[PDB]
């Protein structure tokens, strides 16, 4: 019932028998993982494809016309931790400071003072 | 519509028999029928057309 | 008599009546009684029937006598468990096959015991209750507004009528016929108000007066007589008036009958003494009973439109046709083909031919598929009754049993009178939800007393006939009601009351009737009919002579020669159905009728346990009094979903599907009730070491985390059973099909797998380890031979060659395979606390606490405080104790346990006094800086695993009519990209993707015609030679790209006579 | 050396073919059981 | 349906344990588990929670 | 039923989130992908990786 | 999330909106491979104790 | 019942058929000292946690 | 030959955790490095069971 009830995504062929979706595009479908299942079409042209890409890609799906604002975010885990690694008490060193900058790719190489 | 469609040919004269893609037969291998519904109600009009002339002469 | 206590009573119970009384009971009443005075009614034929005799099981099969058969014989070789009927017909004979009852009195396990049958093959623990039609188990389900009842209804402000009054009537036995009375009341609440009824086969309607003339009441007044009991009540007697002046026109018996359009008068009659008001009987002598009734029918409208009582409650519960009943109004309209069958051959013997097929064939035909009424050209029946029993659990085929059904916003409803007899939670979600009700523990339904034996024991104590009755002389005069008929009245009733209610006690008028006094109307309602829900009670009468209590004693309890029949014969317990129940009082816990606990807030009866308005599903459940109600409900149905044991013989069935967890446990926590549920032998789960925390994020939204080296060790592992299955057909002309090793032989008709795992007999051993597609079975037909389902593969685990009633080739083969829980497979608690596996991890990756003990599910904390299902984190803590203490941790309802209590035997044992334990970051080894509710928790393994479900399909199988894509993931079909796909598609203005209809299903070249835009054109695509005679044309002519389902829309248009011209250009502009 | 059918109670090993009835030396019971395979069958211990 | 060997969760044998307690009871009438040594709830949840069908599958004839 | 919609290379089997996908990826089991094709044209610039691909 | 939920003001749609589909798009992945990271450490859970209320 | 094994090296990696161990106790700095944790509590976190 | 109530690969699971010695294990090779067809002595421990 939505534009994005279907979007165009990047395939990552993986094992075992399951299509493995990302979270914060987890409201758009309003999917969740108790059984639910996901149906999923291959485009066949040359432009079939870039038609799916250039307007059905899930990253230009990310601010909804219907209310004029976002409709993907953090959901759970991610967002229930950003709140506590956020508070003035939440404090970590070296060690960890850096297997974190590690995890975040596009990270310019350089350790923050 | 004079051409198309004229008042008369609401009324059936020479009626069109549609073909098999239409009304296709299922058989169980070989040896065993397996016909169509509307291959049925064609026959049973048909049949129900035999006798009829078959009272007018 | 403490709550402990209550407990052994309800064992009493289970020890006597089974979790299926119901079915069974309802059963042999149909064979003992029933049956016969269906047989001998309307028999008699210008050749009269007698007694019937109702023999056990047997096989009538060409080659061989009458083999006496059994249940688990019926079942592998697919026949009918049924038994012969004979009947002494006068100037002995055979007539049909009767299908028994598991489990029932001509069943033979109906005695055998537990060695008894461990050589039957039959499974002791199964309960029976079912048929076994043509091999496959059959479940009658049963049919749930009462009849014979007077109801009023106000009709809306728009309609000439203002009131209405009606009472549907049937005979309760005999043919049973569906005609209602309407007693309506014209002008609405303004206009100068009259009142008129609608008899049966009357096309207008008449005015009570003349009805009540045409009855045998000529004289006004004596007419008021009979509606209004109060001379003093002039506003009642004021409406009236006016309809007295409408049939002031006709003044006597003989006009009475007349309006009513010596031809016509004749006929007035008829339809009063068998249409009008039918059931109080259609005898002929009584017509002053109608009158009466027509009287206190016509108050009960005005009791209303003077606002004195209001409308009918509509959905009043108080206001189920079982199995046994079922096969009684089919029988008849069975036997009553026989009947008139009987009657042909009679006449054409211008000087035995009774066809007792028509009552073997007609009663399968119903119990195989579902549809009672008949077959022929009567498809006007209904669909559902009878289905095919459930074995995925054991808890599953209890509550198949346990099933109750209803014909199509407040039906759905849980209503008041639902307490007790029937289970508030378990009921199916979505479509049909409330339509489909559960009975609880302690319910049963009636079956069908009879009346005679109360209505002499009445009016012979009290009652003074109905027939002589003097309104004003006789004031306050308690009249009483017999299974819905009028007979009499009585003087002071008090004690007419408290006599019935002894006689019941001693056991002199079955337990099973119901009796309600209502002396806040003076009524005495009298019940023996077949349907009614009833529950047990225990009586409390303040007999106390030494006090204030109830009639048990701690004596009659550790008392249990004594069953549940003497509980019940000395007037201790008592069967309430729900009419009965509008009349007591009942106290909850027997007994009291702390911070930590529930805050607690005449009687004539007890509560044997509030835990028992719980039917087999909820009962399994662990503290449902402590989850949001609407959880409970679903986890209601997930356990007829969860793996374990269904039976124990299930190693010598050869049913399609069935699955056995590979090692049970029955639950660290359980309900006292479980221990009827067999649960504890038969366990629908395993104990896991759950932990509920975040951790990789991949037990976020409902997926879990499960521990891969203990699914390894074997956890959660199952077997899964399949069963192909295949005969060989013949002709009444000897030509008969085979079971060989075919190849090559001129025909071709072959598959594609191999068939070299057959050995000559054209069978597979049961060691082979099949595949693919690999070709299970090779039959033939001067191929048809049968092959492993594309997705499957796994092992023969056992073949089985046998006879067929025909004398035919019946051949069964069962195939085996060992299940691994995957990352995707689906599991759930007893909470609708339902998640699927996101990913697997091993002993190092996983979480740890000191001890060493690490858990085997890691299902996240956020499936907690929106489900609210606490209980769930209770089951955790008791049973972390019972893991602890080896003691079985009670989870039952509403007992005397509580969290603050649990916590310190907890406290006693070394861990946390909230469960909650230090745990240390499986990668790194350092500890959390957090600690988790880490606890032993029941988890069902419900079937559903992906491998089942992965499908993927590109230009496969395509249709034939349409030509699109062919339906189902089984037959390798492809998934629709149905209307509301579309639409999206349309909103990213993806205009050629979604063009892109055609090149994923339909498309197809068409030739069209320049000229007349048809498909005919004789396109001989070679020659180029083209054409389309009749247009005489192979110059013009297009090719065009449609739909092959649009293709045929015109082909299907044209043979319709619509010409749907298919044009290449516009020319009509704009 | 050699077996084809069993009967489902008296498991007596029988053998047949075609024609030669679907019975047992003895029990009328005519059920049957085609015993296991010549060739092994081999398991992994996962 | 007969003893698992070794606990799931932890790995810990269990197999021969089983006469030893389904002994340890029937006779010395007793804790059981803690002297068959079996401490932590991950394997004494495993015995002390094992149903043995094989029991009464056993009881069929051929 | 068969023209305004109908059942059309597609696939559909369970889903289960995973955290390091980037949001617009969408895991597909190789099974799938093995069933599902592409007719990618003969072209001098794929042509090498296409005569492997068929091999 | 009212800094980074499918808000309004949202960090997200500002992101968006700022620097384009394709950036912040990248943008949820970091934000959460570094906080499931840290969360995968420090652990969070729920029990019955959670739910429990003062003595008086 | 005749049947006939052959026996493999292998891990637990393999299989948990394999690993020797079988639960493995580990703790360290009994007295949160190093604070590598946050003790719960509804009133003492030292009185109701035990020692 | 197996007539016991429970299925091969059920019991092929059991006898995979039934513990067998593993004190020379390190003198043994692995079934993929030995350059023998299937297995032998030198990489493989064969065992019979009738019952
Ligand atoms: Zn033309
Ligand atoms: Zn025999
Ligand atoms: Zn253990
Ligand atoms: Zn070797």
């Amino acid at each position: 019932l939505h534009k994005m009830s279907m979007m165009a995504h990047r395939v990552k062929v993986m094992p075992y028998s399951t299509f493995r979706l990302n979270l914060s595009v987890t409201s758009p479908y309003n999917a969740d993982f108790d059984g639910d299942e996901m149906n999923l079409h291959v485009p066949q042209s040359e432009e079939t494809r870039a038609e799916l890409s250039q307007l059905c890609a899930v990253p230009l799906q990310i601010v909804s016309p219907q209310s004029n604002k976002p409709v993907m975010g953090i959901v759970q885990d991610t967002l229930c931790g950003v709140r506590k690694m956020t508070l003035r008490d939440t404090f970590i060193e070296y060690e960890q400071v850096m297997n974190m900058l590690f995890w975040v790719p596009s990270w310019d190489g350089v350790v923050p003072q | 519509n004079e051409d198309y469609a004229r008042p008369e040919w609401m009324i059936i004269t020479v009626l069109p028999v549609p073909p098999p893609q239409v009304r296709p037969s299922i058989a169980m291998d070989e040896t065993t029928q397996g016909q169509d519904d509307l291959t049925h109600k064609l026959s049973d009009i048909l049949k129900a057309n035999i006798n009829v002339q078959k009272l007018e002469m | 008599i403490t709550t402990e206590d209550c407990w052994t009573v309800i064992s009493a119970f289970f020890e006597e009546k089974g979790l299926v009384s119901q079915q069974l009971d309802s059963f042999d009443e149909f064979m003992e009684t029933s049956i016969q005075d269906l047989v001998w009614e309307e028999p008699r034929l210008i050749i009269r029937f007698g007694k019937i005799y109702l023999s056990r099981p047997t096989m009538t099969e060409a080659d061989g006598t009458t083999h006496a058969m059994f249940p688990q014989e019926a079942r592998l070789r697919n026949l009918t468990y049924s038994s012969p009927v004979y009947l002494d017909m006068e100037k002995k004979v055979h007539i049909g096959k009767v299908p028994i009852m598991l489990r029932s009195k001509f069943c033979s396990l109906r005695t055998l015991d537990e060695v008894d049958l461990y050589k039957m093959k039959e499974c002791p623990y199964d309960m029976g209750g079912y048929f076994v039609i043509n091999g496959s188990e059959k479940v009658l389900i049963a049919q749930e507004s009462a009849a014979n009842i007077v109801q009023v209804f106000k009709k809306a402000a728009p309609s000439p009528i203002s009131h209405v009054a009606e009472i549907r009537s049937a005979l309760e036995k005999g043919s049973r016929l569906i005609s209602t009375m309407q007693i309506k009341l014209y002008g609405r609440e303004d206009k100068g108000r009259t009142i008129k009824a609608t008899l049966p086969y009357v096309k207008q309607d008449i005015p009570i007066v003349i009805v009540f003339r045409a009855l045998g009441v000529v004289p006004d007044g004596e007419i008021l007589q009979h509606i209004c009991y109060d001379e003093n009540d002039w506003q009642m007697l004021e409406m009236l008036k006016p309809c007295i002046e409408e049939g002031f026109v006709i003044q006597d018996k003989e006009v009475a009958l007349d309006f009513i359009g010596e031809k016509r008068i004749q006929y007035a009659k008829d339809i009063l003494q068998k249409e009008l008001l039918p059931h109080i009987t259609q005898e002929e002598g009584f017509e002053t009973r109608k009158t009466f009734f027509l009287g206190y029918m016509v108050n009960r409208l005005l009791l209303c439109a003077l606002e004195r009582k209001d409308q009918d409650d509509r959905d009043h519960f108080g206001k189920l046709d079982l199995a046994g009943p079922l096969l009684a109004n089919l029988f008849r309209i069975l036997f009553r083909k026989l009947t008139r069958e009987i009657y042909r051959y009679m006449q054409r013997c211008i000087e035995l031919a009774v066809k007792s097929t028509t009552i073997t064939s007609g009663l399968k035909y119903s119990l195989a598929t579902g549809n009672w009424g008949e077959q022929k050209k009567a498809m006007s029946s209904r669909a559902g009754v009878s289905q095919v029993l459930n074995r995925y659990t054991y808890s599953s085929t209890l509550s198949h049993l346990r099933r109750t059904n209803t014909p199509i916003a407040k039906p759905r409803q849980l209503h008041n009178t639902h307490w007790g007899l029937v289970c508030p939670a378990e009921t199916p979600e979505g479509q049909a939800c409330g339509l489909v009700k559960n009975l609880s523990l302690l319910s049963g339904i009636s079956i069908g007393s009879p009346s005679e034996p109360i209505i002499n024991f009445l009016e012979e104590w009290g009652m003074e006939p109905l027939e002589d009755y003097d309104p004003a002389q006789h004031t306050k005069s308690t009249r009483i009601f017999v299974n819905g008929v009028w007979t009499g009245i009585h003087r002071d009733p008090s004690m007419l009351v408290s006599t019935m209610r002894d006689l019941r006690r001693s056991g002199a008028i079955s337990p099973e009737v119901s009796i309600i006094r209502d002396i806040r109307e003076r009524e005495f309602k009298i019940f023996t009919d077949v349907g009614r829900v009833y529950r047990p009670l225990f009586i409390v009468e303040d007999d106390e002579s030494k006090d204030n209590e109830l009639r048990i004693t701690k004596e009659h309890i550790r008392k249990i020669v004594y069953g549940w029949s003497s509980l019940v014969t000395s007037g201790v317990i008592e069967y309430v159905d729900g009419e009965e129940e509008e009349t007591i009082m009942i106290a909850m816990t027997p007994e009291d009728l702390d911070t930590a606990k529930r805050i607690k807030p005449t009687f004539t009866h007890c509560e044997i346990h509030p835990s028992m308005i719980l039917g087999v599903a909820a009962s399994i459940i662990p503290f449902p009094d402590h989850n949001q109600s609407p959880r409970n409900t679903y986890q209601s149905a997930m356990g007829k979903q969860a793996m374990g044991v269904f039976l124990t013989n299930y190693n010598v069935r050869m049913d399609t599907m069935a699955n056995i967890l590979y090692y049970p446990q029955k639950p660290l926590a359980k309900t006292q009730a479980m221990e009827y549920l067999k649960f504890r032998e038969l366990p629908a789960g395993q104990n896991a070491i759950v932990a509920i925390a975040c951790y990789s994020g991949y037990n976020q939204e409902d997926s879990m985390i499960m521990n891969q080296s203990s699914i390894d060790r074997g956890l959660f592992r199952s077997l899964f059973f399949r069963s192909y299955m295949d005969q060989e057909k013949r002709f009444g002309i000897s030509i008969v099909e085979e079971f060989e090793k075919p190849t090559r032989a001129t025909t071709l008709r072959l598959k594609h797998g191999t068939y070299e795992k057959l050995d000559e007999d054209g069978l597979i051993a049961p060691g082979v380890r099949v595949s693919g597609d690999d070709i299970i079975i090779g039959k033939t037909t001067p191929d048809a031979s049968t092959p492993l389902r594309s997705t499957e593969n796994g092992i023969v685990d056992q073949v089985l060659l046998t006879t067929n009633q025909e004398g035919l080739k019946f051949v069964k083969v069962r195939m085996r395979t060992t299940k691994v829980p995957q990352i995707g497979d689906k599991f759930a608690s007893r909470h609708g606390q339902k998640g699927t596996i996101g990913v697997t991890y091993r002993h190092e990756d996983m979480p740890f606490s000191a001890e060493g003990i690490v858990p085997d599910l890691i299902i996240n904390p956020h499936a907690i405080p929106s489900r609210m299902t606490v209980a769930h984190l209770i089951e955790c803590l008791l049973s972390k104790v019972g893991s602890i203490r080896g003691y079985e941790g009670d989870a039952t309802p509403f007992t005397d346990l509580t969290v603050d209590a649990v916590s310190n035997l907890l406290r006693d044992n070394g861990y946390q006094s909230r469960g909650f334990e230090v745990m240390y970051n499986g990668h790194t080894g350092k500890k959390l800086m957090a600690q988790v509710f880490f606890g032993p928790t029941y988890y069902q393994r419900l079937r559903h695993m992906v491998d089942d479900k992965i499908h993927a399909r590109a230009r496969g199988p395509v249709q034939v009519l349409t030509r699109q894509p062919v339906e189902g993931r089984s037959r390798d079909g492809g998934l629709r990209f149905g209307e509301m796909e579309r639409d999206c598609m349309i909103a990213h203005g993806a205009a050629g993707f979604l063009k892109e209809l055609m090149e994923a299903s339909d498309a197809f070249r068409v030739h069209v015609c320049g000229i007349c835009g048809l498909m005919s054109v004789i396109a001989n695509l070679k020659k180029n030679q083209f054409e389309c005679r009749s247009c005489k044309n192979k110059t013009n002519i297009y090719q065009l790209h449609i739909p092959y389902a649009a293709k045929l829309l015109f082909q299907e248009l044209m043979a319709m006579n619509i010409a749907p011209r298919l044009y290449t250009e516009r020319s009509g502009v704009s | 050396y050699g077996v084809k059918y069993t009967c489902g109670a008296c498991a007596h090993n029988f053998s047949l073919n075609k024609s030669d009835p679907v019975r047992c030396k003895e029990c009328g019971h005519r059920v049957i059981y085609k015993a296991r395979t010549k060739r092994m069958s081999k398991f992994l211990t996962t | 349906m007969i003893i698992p060997v070794r606990c799931f969760s932890c790995g810990k044998v269990v197999g021969d344990k089983w006469d030893a307690y389904l002994r340890l009871l029937e006779e010395g009438k007793q804790d059981a588990l803690d002297e068959l040594k079996l401490k932590r709830y991950c394997c004494r949840r495993m015995v002390l929670t094992h149903v043995d069908l094989i029991e009464k599958f056993l009881r069929y004839n051929p | 039923g068969n023209l305004m919609g109908k059942r059309v290379f597609s696939a559909r089997t369970v889903i289960s989130g995973d955290p390091n996908l980037e949001l617009d990826q969408v895991g597909v089991p190789i099974s799938i992908a093995k069933t599902l094709s592409y007719p990618e044209t003969v072209t001098q610039y794929n042509i090498h990786r296409l005569t492997e691909y068929v091999r | 999330k009212k800094t980074v939920g499918s808000g309004g003001g949202g960090l997200i749609h500002t992101v968006m909106r700022e620097k384009g589909p394709k950036i912040c798009a990248e943008l949820f992945g970091n934000i959460q491979k570094v906080v499931n990271y840290w969360l995968l450490h420090n652990g969070f859970s729920i029990g019955i104790g959670d739910a429990i209320a003062d003595a008086s | 019942l005749n049947i006939r094994c052959i026996a493999k090296k292998g891990i637990a990696k393999e299989h948990a058929k394999w690993s020797p161990c079988s639960a493995i106790a580990f703790e360290y700095d009994p007295h949160n000292k190093l604070k590598h944790t946050d003790f719960w509590f509804e009133v003492d976190a030292k009185k109701e946690w035990p020692d | 030959m197996n007539t016991s109530v429970l299925a091969d690969e059920f019991i092929s699971h059991r006898l995979g955790l039934i513990p067998l010695v593993s004190e020379d294990v390190e003198e043994m090779k692995y079934s993929r490095d030995c350059t023998c067809e299937d297995y032998c002595d030198e990489c493989s421990v064969v065992l019979e069971l009738s019952a």
